[PDB]
């Protein structure tokens, strides 16, 4: 109200409204789902088009051979943050000959987003990210919020109507975690999860975007007729 | 010719008093035993300007350390010396021996040669005249000596260093560091030359 | 190579009875080559006179600089600068270039307008003040000038006698220097009149 | 005085065929009259069907190869996984080398 | 009015309302505690299980500074991380210059001065965390708690977050019933109990217990997380006491 | 040749008055005794512009410091400020100083070299004539000197330099700083090198020099009306 | 952090007023009375030592300050602002003059430098004006004795005599009747004490009054002998006893 | 009404942020007192540990700035420690640059100038503290110098600070009206501390245990704080006469 | 943050005016009137000191007329402290030009430089403008005698006769009425004083309430002399013209 003019101002109840408004931009964004087993981690993203003449906005970005994310909210902010991850993954390789841990990648994102919430002049990031990866401790899935909060999860979903997919994963928890050494079944579970967030529209060939990373699987994105198999 | 020797009750620092510009003795009563803290002193060798500037900066750091965190260790003092000597090694010519007394750690001696490296030792010798007494000091040093024995060890050792090194001479100054306090000693030519 | 002896030249100043005198040669050269016989080395800012020997570009530059500074001094102070004060200004200005100095040998001369006391001073290229009672010398024939001044000079000379002494000091010193000569000027300075005389000398 | 350069020896050879190419190099690494390693790989697969070797001062050679491999990685990121053509790689390497024109990579590079 | 719209502005009371609003963010957070024992300290924290999808034991909240200091906090988690990152820089530069690891009181002021600096200007926001931290140094064990204002004191026991009143009451009993002191292993057990008792204020969702400790005898004066059997032993002791 | 000598109730410094550029004497009556503050004086050897400039700077800052602290300046303050300045410039500021003075702490005597090293003593000497001077000081100095004895010793040490060192000459300048008293600056305390009368007068007959042109120089400002 | 106030805090209002300067002058009005009187052979500056507590040692607080050996200053308004101005005024006398010309600045030029500092606080970013008015008395060889007032705006005016602060309006009227161009220094001190008594409520003695003069050179206060041209400071602060002696002949 | 938010003049010529910083000074509800002996300067301050969970040894508003200078603070602890750290740094720098120990009055002035800057510069807020510096100066002898958020400072014969400063001030005023001297005519510092505590008891009207007080003593060449047992010995002597 | 307290000194009004410049001009309209009159054989500068006192030391006082160099002078209207900042800058600029080209600075070039500085404060920096209006009286060998004025906007214009400060509307009408092109300095002196005498808010125009100056080629042969009038000289010219 009087305390939402900038990010440097707490409200009387201890709230940061600019951060909460940035969080709101994610809810307006298109749905995206993340889930993993012990061998593989999968991203599924519903891409959004402007109209019938337009292309479908890309939702998934590769960060390294073993790591990448999906976005929901301001796409340019996801480009900035994904670029930062690419550099950090790359610094780890060049200097330490070491693939960046997914947990440490989350810690770096948290700290980068945090600086924008405590300083005058800047603004919080207006995007949410779902980071998947496979490192020395197996498969991982992270959920990034631009408040700074990063959370390691078995599965999750962010964006508009993401609550439907999140409930489904909460039921299916015991099933999909056990899908080891079977990428196609893990993707199926992700495609079935994101389907719980659909209304009116359905998953078409240029609508659906899927990514996967695992034990002997580099981070690869599937679009177009490559995802027709799963429709 | 400078040295610091640990013993039963603590540590003793010793030094000559000669400062030279070539073969001219610019100062024959120099005090090369300098105080960076109540019971942390140092022996200075090399550039008089460099070693003074360093010691002054260290004294400032340990005074500020004390105001915030209480009495510093001798190891801490040596680390401050090292940091200055190591990081400014291209522009400095300083060979410093740090010696101090804690109640917990008792007498300790750290030597910091040209490079900026640190070496914790039972006793240390340095300066141009130290070369001539490596043999003597190694043969005659014992651990846990008495105060009187340690004074004699330093007195005899520096006497020889003075005898052979033209860069060394004058009086033998010593500083005793124990739980009892801080004692200054001086020994004149007529005394130590006849040894 | 040596900046102080590329262009050549000399300046000498003397005190007399209620008067001062400052003189200089007119030569400017490029080592052996004589280039100009009208290169005056004495300048004045109000009633304070400044002679400058050494590298000619710096002589010109400093003159322009002290004109700059004395003009501002006068606007703010609402009075002309005095010799004693100007001397300190010259020293200050030179020492600020301690490790990149102007290659010059300045010489201040003048009479204090309030006390009437005659004043001369010399400097090295970096600001050290030589405030002599008798005389000041500067330039490539400074050794020669020292010998001439030390033997010819006597205190409390009248203006018209002082002229002869300083003129002969300069002339005979310049004639023993390859890089000095090609003309000469002498300023005779009294509390409220200044006479400038060009000397006839050998042009080799 | 500190000499930032050294000579690690070795020799490399590239030959272009009609529909193939080879890049060869010995595996010996040396300083002065001593052998450092009898097997120290010198020719590398940099991705996109490009092979590279920077012979001379091994520290500069390893640095350059490492930086070019990096350039290939970022070329994929920035230009939608497009394949880096050999002619484009060559021009990119010119800029890597000339970037240090006044403190050179002391190497003879071949791709 | 308008005195609460800008940081570093004194109200007519002499108060900084922005710092007081930061406290509200701390009070909104989960419960965290600290217990000073005979030869060390024990830290514990309540981790709310928002969903079944949270991976157990992965979202670690307690942070280590250097190798001998533990830090835990309640409120805005990113703000706490930022503070710990600074703490690690402060500890590194101290050890770099002085060789010895940073003493706990010395470390406490480094955080204190930094947090206090964020109450001096309107171009920055105060920290939305109260941090409980401490460890073992040459002078023994030390426990501290640091507020958004930069205020900190030494503590026998400390607690912050939504269940701080409940926790404080429990800590006060331990101080009264153990004047001679509490052992490290006892403190871990008691820490587990207190978090379980303090969970009544956050009783809607279930939680995960996380404990750490520094002890001269039990951990050689190094910070370590309580894991496996020792953690389960503390959970069992805690569950027995609530029933 | 510059010296400093401690005595009963204070300290005295002294210096010669010769300045040289190579083998030439630039000034025969140079003032090498500088005032840092009313009761802190220093003598300088080495590069003339540097001893002057570094003394003035520290003297300026000492004055401002004395005004800031409402206290009379201390010799250790001037000593510390000088040495840190000189050290910073790595000996390139060729100032070799003997600093002395009295303050609320007592009477003090120090030397300073160009690289920034300081020394304490009861008697000190610096410059090209320091060896001639120190020889005199080492021969005649004793503990518990009076004011009159110290001045004598100091000037004798300078004379040794004047006569035996070619870099030194002309006159002896002295400054006495006694505790609880005004510092007395004795310019040209001794004058043992007056030039003898010349055999001849070299005053010329008027009109001896040949003139080409004459003109009045306008030194006055632009006039009214 | 960083000083993000790079904009002016003093600005013109629709009426053409510079509010912060006006308000600074209001702060000066509330301040204790101080005055200055110029004689033929000297200048006197005076003020009341308004002690905040009887436990406070008012000798440690100097309202009248030496700037150079021949220049002194007194104020009305905010003491802390005055204290820092004196520090800067003393330093600028060296950096912008003495280190250049080898002599102390003349009164008018030092005043000009102080004025400049106060003007800048009236226009620069993120600062308020100084809440003081200064009275600077001094002497120099070519201008003789002088007395200047310096306001928060940076404006300065030379005065024969004046007063600032609490009872300035009444005090200036009192000075207009008494002042003439033939006053000796002792007569000016006498008039200063008379004028200052009107604005003082409580105790009126050497311990509650601070008074200094710019007069003859004081070789006794120089600290050294041996240089004829150096004759000692013209600034001298009168002692508690010296004031009381003149209060008996009041 | 933004003239009340930053340090600019109000129409009355007042700085409201400075005035409100003075009010923050009494937020701790602690009273301090400082007096001078012949050879010493004593400072006492109320110690209140309201929470049983607190380590009472770490609760302190008296600071050892340098070997010679001690400082007690009236105000919130964060601003207190801010001022303490700066004063320590300034004292150390002074000794390094000028070759002698920073006097108490000079440090007070320096901190007062820093406080003045916050009243003039907008981006910096005043510190809500009153700093009382004590020492036995090598030139001026026993010294008490106090600084406030306005940038004002002055030397004192004795002084008091806190909510009930006026009661203590008048009590001290009345004593010095009797004795007609600028100090406590006493040889040992022990008896000067006893005087300080006695007159605080009389002024406030409250009795003190060993844990209710905090004492700092300045002697020649050192400043030190008394332990609880040192204070207890002091309280016993007071009660026995 | 800090934005809250920013007055924004360098912005346009909806009407396209610069607020702070307009308000600075309002400030200047209360300042003592200054008049410049250019003649064929010289320039006159006359200015009124603001409500003075009998205890003001007039002979050492300067609030209106300032010397920039030997050829150029200025009359000030507005904040004196602001004016001195600009005056010292102008003095330096003239000296820079002299050092660079070894010729005295042309009047317009100096005027343009100061006017450009004023302009800068209205377009960037976020600082308040200088509350000062100048009348520049100067001479050079290109255009001869010149009068200019500059104001806080940084706009400058040339004049035959001009006033700034208080009552400029009334003053400019009186100058426009009696000014002629073939006028001389002595006539211009009289016009300036007569105009001030009628436009003044004071009861009577006296020597102690005036600053006066002339720039004349009335210097011995082809050169220019500046004359800042002394109090006694202002008193004499007031009697001569028949005002007192
Ligand atoms: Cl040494
Ligand atoms: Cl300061
Ligand atoms: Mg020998
Ligand atoms: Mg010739
Ligand atoms: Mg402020």
């Amino acid at each position: 109200n009087n305390y939402d003019g900038d990010t440097v101002t707490f409200s009387p109840t201890g709230r940061l409204f600019q951060v909460e408004y940035a969080l709101e931009a994610i809810k307006q964004g298109s749905v995206t789902v993340g889930l993993r087993s012990n061998t593989h981690a999968v991203l599924v993203a519903l891409k959004r088009n402007a109209d019938e003449l337009s292309s479908y906005q890309k939702k998934i970005i590769k960060c390294d051979e073993h790591m990448g994310l999906s976005l929901a909210g301001l796409a340019p902010d996801a480009r900035v943050l994904s670029n930062y991850l690419r550099q950090q993954c790359n610094y780890s390789s060049l200097v330490f000959n070491r693939k960046l841990a997914v947990e440490r990648a989350g810690h770096l994102l948290c700290d980068k987003a945090q600086k924008n919430t405590q300083s005058y002049g800047g603004r919080p990031y207006g995007v949410g990210l779902l980071i998947i990866g496979y490192d020395k401790s197996g498969a991982h899935l992270l959920e990034f919020q631009p408040s700074g909060n990063v959370t390691e999860l078995y599965g999750t979903a962010i964006g508009a109507r993401s609550q439907g997919a999140k409930t489904y994963l909460e039921r299916t928890l015991d099933t999909f975690i056990k899908i080891d050494g079977n990428p196609d079944e893990l993707i199926k579970a992700g495609v079935e999860a994101i389907s719980q967030s659909l209304r009116d529209e359905s998953l078409t060939v240029d609508n659906l975007s899927i990514a996967i990373v695992g034990k002997d699987t580099p981070f690869t994105i599937y679009d177009g007729e490559a995802v027709a198999k799963y429709i | 010719s400078i040295m610091a020797v640990t013993f039963k009750d603590g540590v003793i620092l010793g030094a000559d008093s000669r400062t030279t510009t070539g073969a001219y003795i610019a100062n024959r009563v120099t005090d090369k035993l300098t105080r960076v803290h109540d019971k942390i002193w140092c022996c200075r060798s090399g550039s008089a300007a460099d070693t003074q500037a360093i010691a002054d900066i260290v004294q400032y750091h340990l005074e500020l350390y004390t105001s915030q965190y209480g009495t510093p260790s001798t190891e801490t003092a040596a680390s401050v010396f090292k940091e200055l000597c190591y990081e400014n090694k291209d522009n400095l010519t300083a060979g410093i021996i740090v010696a101090g007394y804690d109640d917990k750690n008792k007498g300790e001696v750290y030597t910091i040669p040209l490079g900026g490296s640190v070496h914790k030792l039972p006793y240390a010798i340095a300066g141009s005249g130290s070369t001539f007494i490596y043999g003597y000091c190694d043969k005659n040093f014992r651990e846990n000596m008495s105060k009187e024995e340690t004074v004699d060890f330093i007195k005899h050792s520096l006497s020889q260093a003075i005898k052979w090194d033209g860069s060394s001479g004058g009086v033998i100054r010593m500083v005793v560091l124990t739980a009892a306090g801080v004692e200054r000693l001086i020994f004149y030519p007529d005394e130590y030359e006849q040894l | 190579s040596d900046p102080s002896s590329i262009n050549g030249g000399i300046v000498v100043a003397m005190t007399g009875k209620d008067c001062v005198a400052i003189a200089c040669d007119l030569r400017l050269g490029s080592q052996s080559l004589g280039v100009s016989n009208k290169f005056e080395k004495i300048f004045h800012y109000g009633h304070v006179f400044l002679g400058i020997t050494g590298l000619a570009t710096d002589v010109t530059t400093l003159n322009e600089m002290f004109r700059y500074k004395t003009n501002l001094y006068k606007l703010k102070e609402e009075r002309a600068i005095e010799p004693e004060t100007f001397t300190q200004l010259v020293s200050s200005s030179l020492y600020e270039r301690r490790f990149g100095p102007y290659f010059v040998g300045p010489v201040v001369a003048g009479i204090n307008s309030k006390s009437g006391k005659p004043f001369i001073a010399g400097f090295d290229l970096i600001g050290c003040i030589d405030e002599a009672k008798d005389f000041i010398v500067s330039g490539t024939a400074s050794d020669q000038l020292f010998g001439m001044c030390e033997s010819l000079y006597e205190p409390n000379l009248e203006p018209e006698d002082l002229f002869e002494t300083i003129s002969q000091a300069l002339l005979n010193a310049a004639d023993r220097d390859a890089l000095s000569g090609w003309g000469a000027v002498v300023y005779i300075i009294k509390k409220d009149e200044v006479v400038k005389r060009y000397l006839k000398m050998r042009q080799d | 005085q500190f000499n930032p350069y050294g000579d690690n020896g070795g020799t490399i050879l590239g030959i272009a065929g009609e529909d193939f190419a080879v890049l060869a190099g010995d595996t010996r690494n040396i300083t002065d009259y001593s052998i450092n390693s009898r097997y120290e790989p010198k020719v590398f697969d940099c991705g996109d069907n490009i092979v590279m070797s920077a012979n001379g001062f091994a520290a500069d050679g390893d640095a350059l190869v490492k930086r070019f491999k990096n350039s290939v990685k970022w070329y994929h990121f920035d230009h939608n996984d497009k394949k880096l053509s050999i002619n484009s790689a060559a021009r990119n390497i010119q800029h890597l080398l000339y970037g240090k024109r006044f403190f050179p990579y002391y190497v003879h590079t071949i791709i | 009015t308008g005195y609460d719209l800008s940081n570093s502005v004194f109200s007519p009371d002499g108060r900084n309302f922005q710092v007081e609003y930061a406290v509200k963010a701390v009070e909104n957070g989960t419960t965290s505690i600290g217990i000073k024992c005979n030869d060390g300290v024990v830290f514990a924290v309540e981790k709310l299980i928002t969903s079944k999808l949270l991976v157990p034991q992965k979202n670690v909240k307690i942070q280590v500074v250097d190798r001998h200091i533990g830090c835990v906090y309640s409120g805005l988690i990113p703000d706490g991380r930022h503070l710990v990152n600074r703490g690690r820089e402060e500890a590194a530069s101290f050890k770099k210059l002085y060789k010895t690891p940073i003493p706990i009181p010395a470390f406490a002021d480094r955080l204190g001065q930094y947090v206090q600096a964020h109450t001096l200007y309107n171009s920055v926001r105060p920290f939305g965390v109260s941090t409980i931290f401490g460890g073992v140094d040459k002078n023994g064990a030390h426990l501290y708690m640091l507020e958004p204002s930069g205020s900190y004191w030494g503590y026998k026991g400390a607690a912050t977050g939504k269940g701080r009143q409940s926790a404080k009451a429990e800590l006060e009993k331990l101080v009264d019933h153990h004047p001679e002191g509490l052992s490290a292993r006892e403190a871990v057990k008691q820490a587990a109990k207190i978090i379980y008792l303090a969970h009544e204020d956050n009783k809607e969702k279930d939680f995960e217990l996380e404990i750490s400790w520094c002890s001269l005898s039990e951990t050689n004066g190094l910070h370590k997380f309580v894991k496996g059997d020792l953690l389960q032993e503390a959970i069992d002791f805690a569950q027995k006491e609530i029933n | 040749t510059i010296v400093g000598v401690k005595f009963n109730n204070g300290v005295v410094i002294a210096a010669d008055t010769r300045s040289t550029q190579g083998p030439i004497v630039a000034d025969k009556n140079c003032a090498k005794l500088h005032r840092i503050s009313p009761k802190i004086w220093c003598a300088g050897a080495g590069t003339a512009a540097d001893t002057e400039a570094v003394t003035q700077l520290i003297g300026s800052n000492i004055e401002l410091h004395s005004l800031y602290t409402s206290r009379e300046p201390r010799v250790v303050s001037a000593l510390q400020m000088l040495k840190q300045h000189l050290f910073k410039y790595q000996g390139h500021i060729g100032a070799y100083l003997i600093v002395a003075g009295v303050d609320p702490t007592g009477s003090h005597l120090f030397s300073i070299h160009a690289h920034g090293s300081t020394d304490v003593g009861y008697y000190l000497s610096l410059g090209s004539g320091s060896l001639a001077a120190m020889a005199v000081l080492e021969s005649h100095w004793k503990q518990d000197l009076t004011k009159e004895e110290a001045i004598k010793l100091a000037s004798d040490a300078i004379q040794a330099g004047i006569w035996n060192d070619l870099g030194s000459g002309s006159n002896v300048d002295v400054c006495v700083m006694e505790i609880g008293k005004d510092a007395e600056y004795l310019r040209n305390y001794l004058t043992p090198n007056v030039r003898e009368e010349k055999q001849k007068s070299y005053k010329f007959p008027r009109g001896t020099t040949a003139v080409l042109k004459e003109s009045i120089v306008n030194i006055c400002d632009i006039q009214e009306e | 952090m960083t000083d993000r106030y790079s904009f002016s805090l003093t600005t013109f209002s629709p009426s053409g007023k510079l509010g912060q300067i006006d308000y600074a002058l209001t702060a000066v009005k509330q301040g204790v009375t101080s005055l200055g009187i110029k004689a033929t052979n000297g200048v006197v500056i005076a003020t009341e030592k308004k002690s905040s507590s009887p436990l406070a040692m008012s000798e440690t607080l100097s309202k009248v300050s030496l700037l150079t050996p021949d220049i002194g200053a007194v104020y009305s308004g905010m003491g802390p602002d005055y204290r820092v101005l004196v520090d800067k005024s003393r330093k600028v006398a060296h950096t912008s003059y003495k280190r250049i010309y080898g002599e102390y600045p003349p009164t008018k030029l030092l005043v000009s430098e102080v004025a400049k500092i106060m003007q800048e606080a009236t226009q620069s970013g993120g600062v308020r004006p100084f809440g003081v008015s200064l009275l600077i008395a001094g002497h120099d060889e070519f201008n003789g004795f002088s007395l200047y007032q310096v306001d928060p705006s940076g404006s300065y005016f030379p005065w024969k005599a004046t007063a600032i602060g609490k009872g300035s309006v009444a005090a200036k009227t009192f000075l207009e009747k008494r002042w003439n161009d033939e006053l000796e220094l002792e007569d000016a001190i006498h008039i200063a004490l008379l004028t200052l008594k009107e604005s003082v409520e409580g105790e009126f003695n050497g311990d509650t009054i601070e008074l200094a003069i710019i007069g003859d050179e004081n070789p006794d206060l120089l600290g050294y002998t041996g240089i004829p041209t150096d004759k000692g400071p013209r600034f001298r602060k009168l002692t508690s006893q010296e004031i009381n002696d003149r209060l008996e002949a009041l | 009404g933004y003239d009340r938010h930053i340090t600019i003049f109000s129409p009355e010529g007042r700085l409201y942020q400075v005035e409100y910083a003075f009010k923050a000074t009494n937020q701790t509800n602690i009273n301090s007192l400082a007096v001078r002996g012949k050879d010493c300067t004593v400072v006492i301050s109320q110690k209140k540990v309201p929470d049983k969970l607190l380590d009472p040894t770490t609760v302190s508003y008296i600071f050892c700035i340098s070997r010679t200078i001690g400082m007690v603070v009236n105000g919130p602890i964060p601003d207190a420690r801010n001022a303490a750290l700066r004063a320590k740094a300034e004292a150390a720098e002074f000794r390094y640059k000028y070759g002698y120990d920073m006097p108490c009055d000079v440090l007070a002035k320096r901190m007062a100038n820093l406080s003045q800057i916050y009243t003039q510069r907008a981006y910096m807020r005043p510190l809500g503290v009153i700093l009382t510096f004590v020492s036995v100066d090598e030139e001026l002898g026993p010294s008490i110098y106090k600084t406030d958020p306005a940038g004002y400072y002055v030397g004192y014969k004795a002084t008091a600070t806190g909510p009930k400063q006026q009661e203590i001030t008048t009590n001290l005023e009345n004593h010095f009206k009797k004795s007609k001297i600028d100090h406590i005519n006493e040889e040992s510092w022990e008896k000067v501390v006893e005087f300080a505590i006695t007159h605080m008891i009389d002024a406030l009207g409250t009795e003190f245990s060993k844990n209710d007080l905090e004492v700092g003593v300045a002697t020649k060449d050192k400043f030190f704080t008394l332990s609880a047992e040192n204070i207890e010995e002091r309280l016993v002597a007071i009660a026995e006469q | 943050g800090s934005r809250r307290y920013d007055s924004r000194t360098t912005i346009f009004s909806p009407e396209g005016r610069l607020y702070q410049v307009e308000y600075a001009l309002e400030s200047i309209s209360h300042a003592g009137t200054a008049i410049g009159i250019m003649a064929s054989d010289g320039i006159v500068l006359a200015a009124e000191r603001k409500v003075t006192s009998t205890l003001l030391e007039q002979d050492t006082s300067t609030e209106k007329l300032y010397k920039l160099n030997d050829k150029i002078a200025v009359a000030v209207a507005g904040l004196t402290a602001d004016a001195e900042i600009l005056i010292n800058t102008a003095r330096i600029h003239a000296q820079n030009y002299l050092k660079t080209y070894n010729e005295d600075i042309p009047v317009e070039i100096l005027v343009r430089r100061l006017s450009d500085i004023k302009q800068g404060y209205t377009q960037h920096g976020g600082l308040r403008p200088f509350g000062v209006s100048f009348i520049y009286a100067g001479y050079d060998d290109r255009y001869g005698y010149q009068l200019y004025t500059s104001n806080p906007s940084g706009n400058y214009t040339g004049w035959k006769a001009i006033s700034v400060g208080a009552n400029t509307s009334a003053a400019q009408t009186l100058l426009q009425m009696d000014y002629k092109d073939d006028m001389k300095v002595d006539d211009a002196i009289e016009l300036a004083l007569k105009t001030l005498s009628k436009t003044t808010d004071s009861s009577a125009l006296t020597y102690d309430r005036l600053e006066f100056a002339t720039i004349r080629k009335g210097a011995n042969d082809g050169e220019v002399y500046q004359k800042i009038f002394k109090p006694q000289e202002i008193k004499d010219i007031l009697v001569k013209t028949g005002i007192t």
